[PDB]
C-alpha cells in the first residue's frame, strides 16, 4: 500500500530533483518511446517512475 | 553533462542601453501614414499601423494583396510590397520603425526628483531646466571664453555673444546641444578629478555629491552604456496584434486609442522630417521638439507635465503607465489577476470515513473540472465519435464518460486550499474520492492544520494538471508527509478531542468491571469480547502480549510479557504496530500523552508506521467514542453545600469589613484589594471543594461495599483527557467565575457572586460582557494586520537562498538556557535542536569532545546533550555563515517539515518570512525561593559586616541556585545593597529569604571600617541640617547641586573615609582614594566621627511586550529613553549642572580618552564614579537601543540579545519556534553597512556587506595588500529594506514603478534574473527548488561554456 | 500566474495541447511584459538579450 513516499527522499534527497526525475521518465511511458518495466497498478505515470526510485534501477 | 548544442532553452536575462541599430534588426518595414483606414473604404492602410509590406498576413499565411491564401505559402513576398506569407500570430511580433529627426530627450529622467540628467553633468537641475524648454542658449564645447561648460545664455545675450565671439565659441539650446555635451562626457578625465577633490573638499555638500557621483560614473564603465543613447533616433514600433483595432458596431471607433495617440506621433515625425527638407527656422523646429516630445509622454503616463485632455473632451489621453504601475507593478501580479481554472470554491464537510490520503469531491464539479481531460482520452483512445459528440455525451450525461472519469481521478491526485489561509500549512493535497454530493469531505483532524472548523470554510481545491505538479503533491504537500510543523519538530496534528474520549474510554479504569480478572492471549479475541458484549472495555484481564522492538539493526526483536491490562488497551494494541512497545499505550490516553505518542512512534519505527497507525487511531478513535455510551450528566454537576457556606462568610465577612470602613480602620483602596483578598481565598475554598467532589465521588461497589476510582462524571473525563475541559472553565460553570476585567481595563473589587449553571442578572452580566466583546474586538484587527507584518517581511528576506551545504568557518554563536526569575524560561535543548555545533565541543571534563564540530544535532544528540553536564552549547549560526549570498546547510540546520539537511535551492527566505508571521495574529518585597539549592554570587563583590552577615555592593547581581543536583535553577536579580544570609557556598533552604533589601531606599555602602570625617561639606551650601522635630537623629542630607549658592554650583561634596586617626583611607582592592562624591536627595544617618562597619547603610534615597513591541524591534525604531551605552572600559567623572545639560567626562585607560557623554540631569543616571564601568554597561535606565548594542556589544551578541526577547513574546504566546528564521531576519537587517576606511569606494557609504566581502576577498589577495574599505555594521528597519531594493522587477512591484523606472533605467542594472520574484513574473523556472539543476544546466550555459 | 490564466494565448495553446494529453512547454514572458520592453525601446534604454 502507498500512501507515503518517505522512501522516495531518501533516494533522491533534494525533495525537487525527485520532481525532475520521476516527471521526465514518466513521459517516455506516456509516449510510446517505452513502456513500464515495473509492473504497474492503474498507477498514472509519475507514481510508475516511483517505483523505478524504490526499486533503484532508475535514478 | 555537457552544454548540449542544440539551442533547448535560453538564459539569464539583463537590461541596459543597446543601439537603434537593434531596432533595425527587429525592422520590418517603416510606417509612414497614422492613418488606419481610407475614410471611404475602411479597409487597413498600407504603409500604415496595419501595414501589409511592413507586417502583413491576417490570414494564416496569407498575402495581404490577394494573392497567395493557401497554408502552402511560406515566406515567398508579394513582390510589389513585401508580404511574407507567415503566421498572423507572428504578427503579434512584427516590430518596426520610423525616422525621426527631432533629437527626443529625456525630460522624464530630468522632472525626475532622482535628477539623473541633473548630477550626470553635474549643472544644476534648474538650469538644465530652462535648456530643454528652449528659453536658454547652453554653452557646448566650450569652456576658456568668457563662459563655462556649465552655464546658460539667454536670447539676445548670446546674439551678444556673437558680435563678441564669432569664432572659437558655440552655444545652442536644448538636447540638440545637450547630446553634444553627452558626445564629450568623459568619465574617467572627471574620475580622476572627483578622486582630487575626494581629498580636496572636506564637506558632505561636496564629497557626498563626490562619492556616488564617481559611482555612477563607473557604474557606466560597468555597463558600457554611454549617456549618448538617452537621444532618441529611431523609433520601435509595437506589433499590430498588440494594439488591438476593434470599431463600435454602427460608426464609432472601440479601439484601444493607443493608435489615435501614435497616430499623432507619427504625424509629428514626418514634420520635423519635413522641416529639414524644407529648413524651416531654429526656434520652431525645436518648438517640433518639444511637441514629439509631448506625443511620447501622452503615450507614457502623459509625462508628469498634466495629462493634456483628448478631442474636445474630460478625458486625458491614455496611460502605458496605468499600464506599468497599476497594483504589484502589473495585473496578472496584482490583487484580481486571473481566477483559477480547473479548481472548484466550495463549501465543506466532515466524512468521518476518509483514509489520511484522501478527500472527497462532488460528481458534479468532478464533470464541469475535467473535461478537456476527458476528451483528452475520449480520442487518444477513441471511444468517442467526435470531440463535440464528446460533449453531447455529457450533454446527455451518458454513463460512459463517467467511466473515463473514473480513468481521470482515480489515481490523479488534487491539491487543497482556503481563502482565509495565511500559513504554508494551507495549502496540501489528498487524493480523490468520488462522492455524490455538493461538499468536499476531508480527514477530520486534518482541519486543525488549516485551522478551519464548520462556520462556512469555503475551500477552492486545485488540480495539478502537469505532470510535475501531480508529483510534487504526493511529494512535499502530501498530507501524509507534513506531520511535522516548519516552525516546530513536532506532529502538527494533535488528536482532537471526540477521538480522545473514545480512547479514554477504551484505556481506562472502572473499579466495577465486568471480567475484571480473566486472561487472554491474543488482543482479536479481546474484540471478541467486548465487540459482541460479554465483558467490559475496562475489566482488568492478564494478556500475553508478545511486544516487538526494533533493538536490532532493523528488526523488531521478540519480547513476550503479561501485562495488568484493561480490555480497550489489548484493543488498543490491534492498533498499535508492533514496532511501537505496549509501555507508552498502558496509559490513560490524554490529548498531550497522544501527542508524544505518535511522535516517539515516528522517531523510533518511522514515518509509514506511524501514518498508517493514526489512521487507525481516526477510525476506533471515533468508533469506541460512540461505543462509549457516557456522555453527560446533570447528576454530575452537583452544587456543594459548602459553596453556599463560604458564599455565607464571604457574606459576612466584607459586611464586616465594610464595618471596618465605617471604623476607618482599612481605607476604601485598602479596602478594594482586601474585597478581592478575601473573595479569592473564598473562591479557592469553593475549588477546594467542587474538584475533590469531581475526583473522588464515583465509588462502586467491588470487593467490599463500596470503593472508588477517578471521578467517571463525563466532565471529569473533559478535565483528564485534557481535551475541552479545563479547571477554569469547569470553575466557571459549576463554581464562582472569579474577578473580572472592568470596561476600563481594571478589575472590579466584586467578583461573579454566584455560578452560570444556575443563575444571576444583568449587572453581573454588563461585567461579563467586557471580556466577551473584549475577545471579539481582538481578533478582528489581529488578522488584518499580520498579513501585512508578512508582507514587509517578505518584503526583506524573498530571495535569501540556501545556495551551499558547508562554508569554511568555526564562528558560530552561543546557545544558552535563559535562566531567569526562576527555573529556565527557554532550555538549552530546544534552540540547539536542528542546528550544528560551532567547534569540537568539551565535556565539563576538559580536552573531551562529546561532539566533534560538524555533526547534526538531531533527536539523538539532543538527547545526548541533556545527559551530559554541559550547559553552553556555541553552535553554527545563519548569520556567521561563511556563505555569500546565502547560507550553507550546516549553518541552517534540519528542522522544517521535514528533518533532513536543508537543500541548495530551499529559499529559507521567504519561509522564515511566513512563520515569524504565521503567529501574527496571535499576538497581542524580599526574595525567597521555594526550592532547594545553593546560593553562588556571581559578579559581585561581597563584604562581611558586623554579626557576620553579608551585603552586596552592586547592581550588578546575579543569585544562582546550584542545586545538590549541581544545574543552576533559580537566578534573581538582586538591587543595590541588600542583606546576604550566604556567601559563595552556603546552601538554602525551603523558603528562605536569602537577600532582603528596601524596595523604598536605595542605600549606598561603606566597604571598608572607619571613622566619617564631611569634607568639602557645608551646612547651607552643599548640605542642610535637616535634624526635624520627629526625628532625634544628627545627619547631613546632601542636597544637589543646582539649589546651591554661585560659589557653591562649582562642587561635589566628598565624604572623606579616614581611618582610626584622620588619614585618607586606600582601597583594598582598588587604589582609590576614599572621597565619594554624593548625588541629590540623600538622607545621611550620622554625625561627625561615626566609625562606620564594613557593609553599613550610611545613607539612604527613598524611590508592550506583544505584537506592537516586536513590530518596533523589526522597524529598529529608536525609543524615547535609551539606556545610553558605556562606549569604552574606563574611570568616569562628572562635569557642569544646569545650563541644558549634565556632562559626563569619561577616562579610559588604555583606548582614545576623547570619550565624553552630554546627559541630561532631567534623565535618571546611575553610574558610580569611583566604578570603572565596562564598554557594555548602562549608565542610565530604560529600554535600550539595540543600534549601539550591534556596534559598542557586537552584532552575535545583539543577534542573540534580540531572540532572546522576542521568543520571550512567543512565551507569552507559549509558541515553540527555532530562532533560525528570526536569525536570517536579523541578517538581512545588517545586509547594508557604513564604510569606515576609505581607499576603495568611499568614507562612509551604506553599502552590502557580502558585496564588500568579496571586495576584501581579492583584496587581500589579488592586486593589492590592503587598500580596500572596511566597514563597520550598519543596522536597518524591514520598511527600509524594503526600500533598498536593486534588482528592478521587484521594485517595480510595490515600490513606485516610475520611481523603478528611473532608479535602474539610467544605470542599466544588467539582473541576470536572479531572483524568485523576476523568475515569476517572466514566468521561469527559479535557479532553485525543482528548477536549481534546471539552472544549473543553464547558469553554465549563460558566459560560459 | 502567467503561463496559465495570465497569457490570453498561452493557455489556449494549453488548451489545444491538453486536449490531447502532454504536458510539455516552454518559458513564459506576458507579451505585455514584450510591451514593457517597447515602451523603454521607445524611451532609448533598449533592452536586449545577449546569448
Amino acid at each position: 500500500a502507498r500512501v507515503t513516499v518517505q522512501d522516495a527522499v531518501e533516494k533522491i534527497g533534494n525533495r525537487f530533483d525527485l520532481v525532475l526525475v520521476a516527471a521526465r521518465r514518466a513521459r517516455q511511458m506516456q509516449v510510446g518511446g517505452k513502456d513500464p518495466l515495473v509492473p504497474e497498478e492503474n498507477d498514472k505515470t509519475t507514481v510508475i517512475a516511483l517505483r523505478e526510485i524504490e526499486e533503484g534501477l532508475i535514478n | 553533462l555537457k552544454a548540449q548544442t542544440k539551442t533547448e532553452e535560453f538564459d539569464a536575462i539583463k537590461i541596459a542601453l543597446a543601439s537603434p541599430d537593434m531596432i533595425r534588426s527587429w525592422s520590418f518595414g517603416e510606417v509612414k501614414k497614422p492613418e488606419t483606414i481610407n475614410y471611404r473604404t475602411f479597409k487597413p492602410e498600407r504603409d500604415g499601423l496595419f501595414c501589409a509590406r511592413i507586417f502583413g498576413p491576417v490570414k494564416d499565411y496569407e498575402c495581404l494583396c490577394g494573392k497567395y491564401k493557401r497554408l502552402k505559402h511560406r515566406g515567398v513576398i508579394c513582390e510589389k510590397c513585401g508580404v511574407e506569407v507567415t503566421q498572423t500570430k507572428v504578427r503579434r511580433e512584427r516590430m518596426g520603425h520610423i525616422e525621426l529627426a527631432s533629437p527626443t530627450a529625456h525630460i522624464w529622467f530630468l522632472k525626475s526628483l532622482p535628477s539623473r540628467i541633473g548630477l550626470l553633468l553635474d549643472m544644476p537641475l534648474r538650469d538644465i531646466e530652462r535648456v530643454l524648454y528652449f528659453e536658454s542658449y547652453v554653452v557646448i564645447e566650450g569652456g576658456m571664453t568668457n563662459l563655462e561648460r556649465q552655464q546658460i545664455l539667454t536670447e539676445e545675450q548670446y546674439l551678444d555673444a556673437l558680435e563678441e565671439f564669432g569664432d572659437e565659441f558655440d552655444a545652442k539650446m536644448g538636447a540638440e546641444a545637450i547630446q553634444a555635451l553627452l558626445k564629450s562626457m568623459d568619465l574617467e578625465q572627471e574620475c580622476e578629478q572627483l578622486r582630487e577633490e575626494l581629498n580636496e573638499t572636506n564637506s558632505e555638500t561636496k564629497r557626498k555629491k563626490l562619492t556616488k557621483r564617481i559611482k555612477l560614473l563607473e557604474a557606466f564603465v560597468q555597463s558600457g552604456n554611454k549617456p549618448e543613447w538617452m537621444i532618441l533616433t529611431v523609433l520601435p514600433v509595437l506589433p499590430p496584434d498588440l494594439r488591438p483595432l476593434v470599431p463600435l458596431d454602427g460608426g464609432r471607433f472601440a479601439t484601444s486609442d493607443l493608435n489615435d495617440l501614435y497616430r499623432r506621433v507619427i504625424n509629428r515625425n514626418n514634420r520635423l522630417k519635413r522641416l529639414l527638407d524644407l529648413a524651416a527656422p531654429d526656434i520652431i523646429v525645436r518648438n517640433e521638439k518639444r511637441m514629439l516630445q509631448e506625443a511620447v509622454d501622452a503615450l507614457l503616463d502623459n509625462g508628469r507635465r498634466g495629462r493634456a485632455i483628448t478631442g474636445s473632451n474630460k478625458r486625458p489621453l491614455k496611460s502605458l503607465a496605468d499600464m506599468i504601475k497599476g497594483k504589484q507593478g502589473r495585473f496578472r501580479q496584482n490583487l484580481l489577476g486571473k481566477r483559477v481554472d480547473y479548481s472548484g470554491r466550495s463549501v465543506i464537510t466532515v466524512g468521518p470515513y476518509l483514509r489520511l490520503h484522501q478527500c472527497g469531491l462532488p460528481k458534479k464539479m468532478a464533470l464541469e473540472l475535467f473535461k478537456p481531460f476527458i476528451y483528452g482520452k475520449l480520442e487518444l483512445r477513441g471511444l468517442a465519435t467526435t470531440i463535440k459528440a464528446a460533449k453531447k455525451m455529457v450533454e446527455r450525461e451518458e454513463a460512459v464518460v463517467w467511466d473515463i472519469l473514473d480513468e481521470v481521478i482515480r489515481e490523479h491526485p488534487v491539491l487543497l486550499n482556503r481563502a482565509p489561509t495565511l500559513h504554508r500549512l494551507g495549502i496540501q493535497a489528498f487524493e480523490p474520492v468520488l462522492i455524490e454530493g455538493k461538499a468536499i469531505q476531508l480527514h477530520p483532524l486534518v482541519c486543525a492544520a488549516y485551522n478551519a472548523d464548520f462556520d462556512g470554510d469555503q475551500m477552492a481545491v486545485h488540480v495539478p494538471l502537469t505532470l510535475e505538479a501531480q508529483l510534487e503533491a504526493r511529494a512535499l504537500m502530501m498530507s501524509t508527509n507534513n506531520i511535522l510543523s516548519p516552525a516546530n519538530g513536532e506532529p502538527i496534528i494533535v488528536p482532537s478531542q471526540d477521538v480522545v474520549l473514545g480512547l479514554y474510554y477504551m484505556t481506562r479504569d472502572c473499579v466495577n468491571a465486568k471480567g475484571e480478572g480473566m486472561v487472554l492471549t491474543g488482543p482479536k479475541e479481546a474484540e471478541r469480547l467486548y465487540r459482541s458484549g460479554l465483558a467490559s472495555l475496562h475489566a482488568r484481564v492478564k494478556v500475553r502480549i508478545t511486544e516487538y522492538e526494533k533493538d536490532a539493526n532493523g528488526e523488531l526483536v521478540a519480547k513476550t510479557s503479561l501485562k495488568d491490562t484493561t480490555v480497550g488497551r489489548a484493543i488498543l494494541w490491534m492498533i498499535v504496530p508492533k514496532g511501537l512497545p505496549y509501555s507508552i499505550v498502558n496509559q490513560a490516553l490524554g490529548k498531550k500523552a497522544i501527542s508524544k505518542m505518535l511522535n516517539t512512534c515516528y522517531r523510533i519505527l518511522g514515518l509509514k508506521p506511524t501514518v498508517i497507525f493514526a489512521d487507525q487511531i481516526m477510525y476506533t478513535g471515533f468508533a469506541y467514542a460512540a461505543r462509549s455510551g457516557a456522555s453527560v450528566g446533570i447528576d454530575d454537576m452537583v452544587i456543594p453545600e459548602k459553596k453556599h457556606e463560604i458564599i455565607s462568610e464571604a457574606e459576612a465577612e466584607v459586611a464586616e469589613i465594610q464595618e471596618q470602613f465605617q471604623s476607618g480602620l482599612v481605607t476604601a483602596g485598602e479596602r478594594y484589594n482586601k474585597v478581592i483578598d478575601i473573595w479569592a481565598a473564598a473562591n479557592d475554598r469553593v475549588s477546594k471543594a467542587m474538584m475533590d467532589n469531581l475526583q473522588t465521588e464515583t465509588v462502586i461497589n467491588r470487593d467490599g461495599q463500596e470503593e472508588k476510582q477517578v471521578s467517571f462524571n463525563s466532565i471529569y473525563m473533559m478535565a483528564d483527557s485534557g481535551a475541552r475541559g479545563s479547571a477554569a472553565q469547569i470553575r466557571q460553570l459549576a463554581g464562582m467565575r472569579g474577578l473580572m476585567a472592568k470596561p476600563d481595563g481594571s478589575i472590579i473589587e466584586t467578583p461573579i457572586t454566584a455560578n452560570f449553571r444556575e443563575g444571576l442578572n444583568v449587572l453581573q452580566y454588563f461585567i461579563s460582557t467586557h471580556g466577551a466583546r473584549k475577545g471579539l474586538a481582538d481578533t478582528a484587527l489581529k488578522t488584518a494586520n499580520s498579513g501585512y507584518l508578512t508582507r514587509r517581511l517578505v518584503d526583506v528576506a524573498q530571495d535569501l537562498v540556501v545556495t551551499e551545504d558547508d562554508c569554511g568557518t568555526h564562528e558560530g554563536i552561543m546557545m544558552t538556557p535563559v535562566i531567569e526569575g526562576g527555573d529556565v524560561k527557554e532550555p538549552l535543548r530546544d534552540r540547539v535542536l536542528g542546528r550544528v555545533t560551532a567547534e569540537d565541543v568539551l565535556k565539563p571534563g576538559t580536552a573531551d569532545i562529546l561532539v566533534p564540530r560538524n555533526t547534526l544535532l538531531h533527536e539523538q544528540w539532543c538527547d545526548l546533550l541533556e545527559e551530559n553536564s554541559v550547559d553552553a552549547v556555541k553552535v553554527r549560526s545563519v548569520v556567521s555563515c561563511d556563505t555569500d549570498f546565502g547560507v550553507c546547510a550546516h549553518c541552517y540546520g534540519r528542522d522544517l517539515a521535514r528533518g533532513h539537511i536543508i537543500n541548495k535551492g530551499e529559499a529559507i527566505g521567504v519561509i522564515a518570512a511566513q512563520s515569524i508571521g504565521e503567529p501574527g495574529t496571535q499576538l497581542t518585597s524580599s526574595i525567597q525561593v521555594k526550592n532547594k539549592g545553593s546560593i553562588k554570587l556571581s559578579n559581585v563583590k561581597s563584604v562581611v559586616n558586623s554579626s557576620g552577615k553579608l551585603v552586596i555592593t552592586s547592581r550588578n547581581t546575579e543569585l544562582k541556585l546550584i542545586d545538590e543536583f549541581g544545574r543552576t535553577k533559580e537566578s534573581y536579580k538582586v538591587p543595590y545593597g541588600a542583606v546576604l544570609a550566604k556567601g559563595d557556598g552556603e546552601q538554602v533552604a525551603g523558603g528562605e529569604t536569602v537577600a532582603n533589601w528596601d524596595p523604598h531606599t536605595m542605600p549606598v555602602i561603606t566597604e571598608v571600617s572607619g571613622f566619617v570625617r564631611f569634607t568639602d561639606m557645608i551646612d547651607g551650601q552643599t548640605i542642610t541640617r535637616q535634624t526635624d522635630e520627629l526625628t532625634g537623629l544628627s545627619s547631613l542630607v546632601v542636597l544637589d547641586s543646582a539649589e546651591r549658592t554661585a560659589g557653591g554650583k562649582d562642587l561635589r561634596p566628598a565624604l572623606k573615609i579616614v581611618d582610626a586617626q584622620g588619614n585618607d583611607v586606600l582601597i583594598p582592592g582598588t587604589d582609590m582614594p576614599a572621597q565619594y562624591f554624593l548625588p541629590g536627595k540623600a538622607i545621611v544617618q550620622l554625625e561627625d566621627g561615626v566609625q562606620i562597619s564594613s557593609g553599613d547603610t550610611l545613607a539612604r534615597i527613598p524611590q508592550t511586550g506583544g505584537l506592537p513591541r516586536v513590530a518596533d524591534l523589526f522597524e529598529a525604531r529608536r525609543p524615547k529613553e535609551p539606556a545610553i551605552l558605556a562606549e569604552i572600559s574606563g574611570i568616569v567623572s562628572f562635569g557642569k549642572e544646569t545650563k541644558g545639560k549634565r556632562r559626563l567626562v569619561i577616562t579610559p585607560v588604555d583606548g582614545s580618552d576623547p570619550y565624553e557623554e552630554m546627559i541630561p540631569k532631567w534623565r535618571q543616571l546611575n553610574v558610580f564614579e569611583g566604578e570603572r564601568v565596562e564598554r557594555g554597561d548602562v549608565i542610565s535606565d530604560g529600554p535600550e537601543a539595540p543600534h549601539d548594542i550591534l556596534r559598542l556589544r557586537g552584532v552575535h551578541a545583539v543577534t542573540r540579545y534580540i531572540v532572546n526577547e522576542v521568543q520571550d513574546v512567543y512565551r507569552l504566546q507559549g509558541v515553540k519556534i527555532n530562532d533560525k528564521h528570526i536569525e536570517v531576519i536579523v541578517r538581512q537587517m545588517l545586509r547594508k553597512a557604513t564604510i569606515v576606511n576609505a581607499g576603495s569606494s568611499d568614507f562612509l557609504e551604506g553599502e552590502q556587506v557580502e558585496y564588500s566581502r568579496v571586495k576584501i576577498a581579492n583584496r587581500e589577495l589579488e592586486a593589492n595588500g590592503k587598500v580596500g574599505a572596511t566597514y563597520s555594521r550598519d543596522l536597518l528597519g524591514i520598511t527600509k529594506a524594503s526600500l533598498a531594493t536593486e534588482s528592478f522587477i521587484s521594485a517595480a512591484s510595490f515600490q513606485e514603478t516610475t520611481r523603478v523606472l528611473t532608479e535602474a533605467a539610467v544605470a542599466g542594472k544588467r539582473d541576470e534574473l536572479r531572483g524568485l520574484k523576476e523568475n515569476v513574473i517572466v514566468g521561469r523556472l527559479i535557479p532553485a527548488g525543482t528548477g536549481y539543476a534546471y539552472h544549473q544546466d543553464r547558469m553554465r550555459r549563460r558566459a560560459a561554456g | 500566474l502567467t503561463v496559465k490564466s495570465d497569457d490570453v494565448n498561452g493557455r489556449t495553446k494549453m488548451y489545444k495541447n491538453i486536449v490531447d494529453g502532454n504536458h510539455q512547454m516552454e518559458p513564459g514572458m506576458p507579451e505585455s511584459f514584450n510591451v514593457l520592453l517597447k515602451e523603454i525601446r521607445s524611451l532609448g534604454i533598449n533592452i536586449e538579450l545577449e546569448d
